[PDB]
């Protein structure tokens, strides 16, 4: 799902859900189904945006370790 | 088997089958743990089993391929990644491919 990615979860439940809807019909539907996840711009920036994010924050832990290294070579 | 055989006009022709490992890729764009874009692309090897290929070639048919397996590796590949974080890919990819 949108954020809940219990792919799991949701190949048993419409495996099972359409399984019998098919049979409502008199068809056999016993599969794997490939199940897609595409969303929207803005939730992608958001979710990618996390990791960059985190990324930059250690980063910039390292620009502080070079910011020391150069006050050092200053002094 | 291989080899020269001989048929009867009554019965017809056997099914002849690509009974040798032939492979297939799978590049799947999908989703992680922490929700990121995985690039991911899964090279198999495939042969059908002989003592099955009369059983295929009713339910499935004479192409084993483009029928069943996309499904089969699309899916398990989403499920697996599923399961393991962008960083996991790689770190656990040993698990990963098990």
């Amino acid at each position: 799902s949108q954020l809940i990615t219990q792919r799991a979860q949701v190949s048993l439940l419409i495996r099972r859900e359409l399984t019998e809807r098919a049979k409502d019909f008199s068809l056999i539907l016993d599969d794997v189904a490939i199940t897609e996840l595409s969303f929207s711009r803005e939730y992608t920036a958001a979710v990618e945006a996390k990791q960059v994010a985190q990324q930059e924050a250690q980063r910039a832990q390292f620009l502080v370790e070079k910011a020391k290294q150069e006050q050092r070579q200053k002094i | 088997g291989e080899g020269t055989h001989f048929l009867i006009p009554w019965v017809q022709k056997p099914i002849i089958f690509d009974c040798r490992s032939r492979p297939r890729n799978v590049p799947v764009i999908t989703g992680s743990k922490d929700l990121q874009n995985v690039n991911i692309t899964l090279r198999i090897l495939f042969r059908p089993v002989a003592s099955q290929l009369p059983r295929i070639f009713t339910s499935i048919g004479e192409d084993y391929d483009e029928r069943v397996l996309p499904s089969i590796t699309t899916e398990i590949l989403k499920s697996v990644v599923a399961r393991f974080d962008a960083g996991e890919l790689i770190t656990q990819r040993e698990l990963v491919s098990r």
